[PDB]
RNA sequence: AAUCUUACCAACGUUUCAGGCUUUAUCAGUAGUAUGAUUAAUAUCAAAAUUAUAUGAUUUAGUACGGAAUUGCAUGGCUGUC
RNA sequence: UGAAGUCAAGUCCCUAUGGUCUUUAUACGUUGGGCUACACACGUGUUACAAGGGUAAAUACAAAAAGACGCAAAAAAGUAAUUUUGAGCAAACCUUUAAAAAUUACCUUAGUUCAGAUUGUUUUAUGAAAUUCUAAAACAUGAAGAUGAAAUCGUUAGUAAUUG
């Protein structure tokens, strides 16, 4: 079952201009260079490795036309190795979007092609797109 | 009633060949005056110009004029002969 | 779009008087402030609703 | 010329002079005696006071737009420190090599 | 003094509430707009004895509308340009039938009774032309004046054929001949060869009843 | 007829697309646009564009696949059927008729 | 010449088959049309091309391949409402049971 | 030779050609196009 | 029941098999298409670009022509009702 | 879930088939039109003639069923229909679904803040295409109707009726 949907009065209309909230943008800062990045991860001497779980799905129906319903490729991946910062973590909560997302996981999901393997190697290049472009913040 | 303006006018294939044919100057004649498909709406260059529209088994004629314009073909002309109950 | 073609009334006079809650600006002083929701059924109104300091308010 | 009329080829707006003219009118149609209708216009008394039409429904022309947007690229790259700049490189040749986007492209041509 | 809007006249001892059921097209949505621009209740009055409010009332009350106009005759001449062009829609607001491709074999009777605008508006074309006779007579004229314009131009090879016949005689015989009106009020006609197989109805230019009535061979039929 | 009235609210009407300043970003706005080149997001007005008839899955080809089967007409499916006896049928009962034609014709 | 169901399925198919190798062009010029932000012209001259195109081939109905009748049909099964009845007592339906609620 | 996928980025905005566009009946019959031509012109 | 459907009316057009098999003759810079022109439309014509993919495209003869045309008082089959 | 068989009940026009007829036309493809006509009248069914009603505002509880030539959350815009956008799911996992009622307040028995036809004009959605011949929203139009003659129908408890 569902309860409906409602829409609730949560904020009054009509509150004065001064008594509002407003709250800045902390993401508005200088950005890190790339070695600054590196220099994190001396004890791996320029490597990094991480923990992840995939889900994978088939099907015996899968066939002539329907076919393209083995191509989804379900993903976790572990943060304890990522060393998210107050402002890293927030970074990474709004590039996935409106997206699941924990203190010890989040999800990543790809059904662009076909073939799983080329909707697999996708998620490698969007897991390094996220990781580079969350640490670039400090 | 009509259609939202941002859903553009129809115009078939057929009337896009007249006006191009305008365009060049050809004269309008026995078979290029025929119409069909009522829907398309009455385009803006064809002014003073005869048109036979075509129902059932026979033809209506008339001829373009700025009020005209915008309007459906099929919207000047009568398919059903109207029913009149006997003495 | 929350107004929707009427008035505040902290642009109304009298209200001004009293729609600050600035008891501190009273030297022995005090303010106290309730929410009535009789007219409203199931209406949760609180200090989130209001944006509102925490502290200033007893559920 | 051909693709404008159909959004040129539109509905005639009435002005306020057409319709005081409409009721004071004799014939019941048009196409039927046409041209008195272009005389019964043309005949002019100012002894009435100044006139306003309404305002006819926001029509939009051939050149226009509805809502303009700001321009962007495909992908946003911030390259002002500038190291996107050797992800790219590496990441568009390798694509070439596994799958080409050498086509014959009989519509456009660059 | 007075303010004139609309149609409706504005005077220093009106009441702008009462004012709703009156006027023709702005009921409940457009006075809360206009309040709105007026920064007061609907309980107060918008209008006084003193000339700030006067001034004040037509400064706004003039945006709303342009002057020296109304939306009921805008609605006519709406109506009667599209019979104006004999158009389909132009019928069917005449003779009582609907526009909305609702059906008629059953129920179309709301349109038949409620929907008169574009018959009164050609009775008062009537009288332009052929005077202050009783309208029942009117009617049957306007009717028969436009069947024959419809069978002229959609059914072509019929009125020829009515037309023709018409002629052979008036050359030979130079003899007496009648109209029925009354005939063509009600649709019926005559003189054409059928699929089921002296007087004429149908074979008339248009206006041709202003050529007969207002100019002893010829004789009207209009009641009976 | 074509009632307007004046609407004394102003502005364009607010869209993540329009609130955008290229210009001149923000730092959340910024982070939006990285996510669009990873995921392939859109950004738009309030108003129509045509990715939604882009997005959208039309497959056709299944219907084909019913055609395709040919379990309605084996003929068609598999040439090599040849109904023997139905077609015999269907010659005895018409020779026979012919020579109903022709002795009727006489008589 | 061919019988009624022979011809009719045909007729049905050669209609699929074009919509299935102009889907691609009849999607983008639909996109450009309805593309709001662009200006009239470019979204007009798509709209003189997705006309400039065989309707014919376009007024798709269903139909049952064995009956030969169209109005009413099973999309769960892929055929009509005159065989069910038939293979029904047959039991050649697999799986299917009567509902008894 | 042939070029690389590099190279021809550098040629990505030479725009060489010459009147490429929308048209109709040009490659076939232009011809047309010239009395398109007269005819406005004519009614200028 | 917007077109198709849909059998009906009007008009333009077609004259005998979709696939497979057998067979007669010609063409191969020809053939085809998300191409182009042409007609109201099916049709018909064709080289600006594009596709070239094994054993072609077109044509004659043959392989159960066809039929919402009629008789439910010749029948099946399916079904209502007592 | 429903015997034997009757009513020469109905259908050859879903498909099959005997007899009969047609075969350059009683066959075939396409375009447009038509099946939606309108004097009178019948059967069926929805909505109403009001205050155990109408409306505004704030705001609860369901089952069964369906989903990729799909369902489409969250946020945002619009007056509203609805649109931008497409996280997630081929699934008791994600998604599509309530109203009446109850609470507070107004309207105060009036052809009316009842009723809601019909018509004009923009906007909204699908489609190649809405004029003939679609559905919905808003501004505005705001007709009949004031619980129905003689006659006649349904129902037997989670039934009537009401609600979606
Ligand atoms: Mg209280
Ligand atoms: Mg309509
Ligand atoms: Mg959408
Ligand atoms: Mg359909
Ligand atoms: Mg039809
Ligand atoms: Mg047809
Ligand atoms: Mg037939
Ligand atoms: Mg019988
Ligand atoms: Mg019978
Ligand atoms: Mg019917
Ligand atoms: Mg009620
Ligand atoms: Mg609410
Ligand atoms: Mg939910
Ligand atoms: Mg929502
Ligand atoms: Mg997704
Ligand atoms: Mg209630
Ligand atoms: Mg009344
Ligand atoms: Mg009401
Ligand atoms: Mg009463």
């Amino acid at each position: 079952s569902r309860q409906a949907t409602v829409k609730h009065l949560t904020k009054y209309e009509a509150i004065p201009h001064y008594m509002k909230q407003t709250l800045r943008d902390p993401h508005e800062y200088k950005l890190r260079s790339m070695q600054q990045i590196k220099d994190d991860l001396k004890d791996t001497d320029g490597k990094f490795v991480a923990r992840i779980d995939i889900f994978y799905k088939d099907y015996n129906d899968a066939k002539f036309h329907e076919s393209a319903m083995n191509k989804k490729v379900k993903m976790n991946v572990h943060l304890k190795n990522w060393k998210l910062t107050h402002s890293q973590k927030d970074r990474l909560s709004l590039l996935l979007g409106n997206r699941f997302m924990c203190n010890d996981y989040f999800t990543l999901i790809c059904d662009q092609y076909t073939e799983p393997e080329l909707n697999f190697e996708k998620l490698v290049q969007q897991v390094q797109e996220l990781y580079l472009e969350c640490k670039r913040a400090p | 009633m009509g259609k939202s303006h941002w859903r553009l006018k129809y115009i078939s294939k057929s009337i896009i060949s007249k006006i191009i044919k305008e365009s060049i100057g050809i004269k309008i004649k026995k078979k290029i005056s025929v119409i069909m498909n009522k829907s398309s709406t009455i385009p803006s260059s064809l002014t003073d110009n005869t048109f036979y529209i075509h129902k059932g088994y026979k033809f209506r004629e008339l001829k373009i004029k700025d009020y005209h314009v915008g309007f459906k073909f099929g919207e000047f002309i009568l398919t059903r002969k109207p029913n009149i109950f006997p003495k | 779009t929350q107004l929707r073609s009427t008035v505040p009334p902290y642009h109304l006079t009298v209200p001004r008087a009293f729609l600050n809650f600035d008891g501190h600006k009273f030297k022995n002083g005090f303010v106290l402030c309730a929410s009535s929701v009789k007219n409203f059924h199931k209406h949760i109104f609180g200090p989130d609703s209001i944006d509102f300091p925490l502290g200033y308010s007893h559920e | 010329h051909a693709a404008s009329q159909m959004i040129v080829s539109q509905k005639h707006f009435l002005t306020a002079k057409e319709e005081d003219r409409l009721k004071t009118v004799n014939q019941f149609y048009y196409e039927a005696d046409t041209e008195a209708w272009d005389i019964h216009l043309a005949h002019e008394e100012h002894t009435i006071e100044q006139i306003e039409n309404f305002q006819p429904p926001k029509r939009l022309g051939v050149d226009d737009i509805e809502e303009q947007l700001c321009d962007l690229p495909l992908e946003y790259y911030d390259n002002d420190d500038g190291f996107w700049n050797d992800f790219i490189k590496e990441k568009l040749n390798r694509n070439n090599a596994a799958y080409p986007a050498t086509q014959g492209r009989a519509f456009f041509k660059h | 003094e007075f303010f004139q809007l609309n149609g409706y006249i504005f005077t220093k001892d009106t009441e702008f509430i009462n004012t709703k059921k009156k006027i023709f097209g702005w009921n409940d949505y457009t006075y809360k707009i206009i309040y709105n621009r007026f920064e007061k209740f609907y309980s107060e009055n918008l209008i006084s004895y003193k000339d700030t409010e006067w001034k004040k009332f037509k400064s706004i009350l003039s945006t709303f509308f342009p002057k020296s106009r109304s939306l009921k005759n805008r609605m006519d001449t709406n109506i009667f340009f599209l019979d104006f062009l004999n158009t389909y829609r132009g019928l069917r607001h005449s003779k009582g039938l609907p526009v909305r491709g609702q059906r008629t074999w059953t129920n179309a009777w709301s349109v038949y009774r409620s929907n008169l605008n574009l018959r009164k508006f050609k009775l008062e074309i009537a009288k332009r032309i052929y005077g202050n006779m009783p309208t029942p007579s009117l009617t049957t004229i306007y009717l028969a004046e436009q069947i024959n314009y419809i069978w002229k131009l959609q059914w072509k090879r019929e009125w020829l054929q009515a037309r023709s016949k018409r002629l052979k005689l008036m050359q030979n015989e130079h003899a007496m001949f009648k109209i029925d009106i009354n005939s063509m009020s009600k649709g019926y006609i005559d003189g054409f060869d059928k699929k089921k197989e002296n007087t004429f109805t149908l074979g008339f230019e248009p206006g041709f009843t202003l050529f007969y009535l207002r100019p002893n061979k010829i004789k009207i039929v209009l009641n009976e | 007829p074509y009632i307007k009235l004046p609407n004394f609210k102003m502005g364009i009407n607010p869209s993540l697309r329009s609130k955008l300043n290229p210009l001149a970003l923000t730092g959340t706005q910024k982070i939006m646009l990285a996510s669009s080149r990873i995921f392939g997001t859109n950004i738009s007005g309030n108003l129509r564009s045509g990715n939604s008839e882009l997005q959208k899955k039309f497959s056709p080809e299944k219907e084909l696949a019913e055609f395709n089967t040919y379990a309605h007409d084996l003929s068609s499916g598999f040439p090599w059927v040849q109904y023997y006896e139905q077609k015999e049928r269907h010659k005895m009962m018409i020779e026979l008729r012919k020579m109903r034609i022709l002795m009727r014709g006489i008589k | 010449m061919l019988f009624k169901r022979r011809k009719d399925i045909l007729k049905c198919k050669y209609k699929k088959i074009y919509i299935f190798k102009n889907k691609i062009k009849n999607i983008i010029l639909k996109s450009i049309f309805f593309n709001r932000n662009i200006k009239n012209i470019n979204r007009a001259y798509a709209y003189m091309i997705l006309n400039n195109s065989k309707i014919l081939y376009k007024k798709y109905h269903k139909i049952c391949k064995f009956s030969g009748y169209r109005k009413n049909v099973n999309k769960f099964t892929g055929i009509g409402r005159h065989e069910l009845n038939r293979k029904a007592t047959l039991g050649q339906l697999q799986n299917i049971s009567m509902n008894s609620w | 030779r042939f070029y690389t996928y590099d190279e021809l980025i550098a040629n990505r905005d030479n725009y060489t050609i010459k009147d490429q566009l929308n048209h109709k009946y040009r490659f076939s019959n232009p011809e047309l196009i010239e009395k398109f031509n007269l005819v406005q012109s004519d009614k200028d």
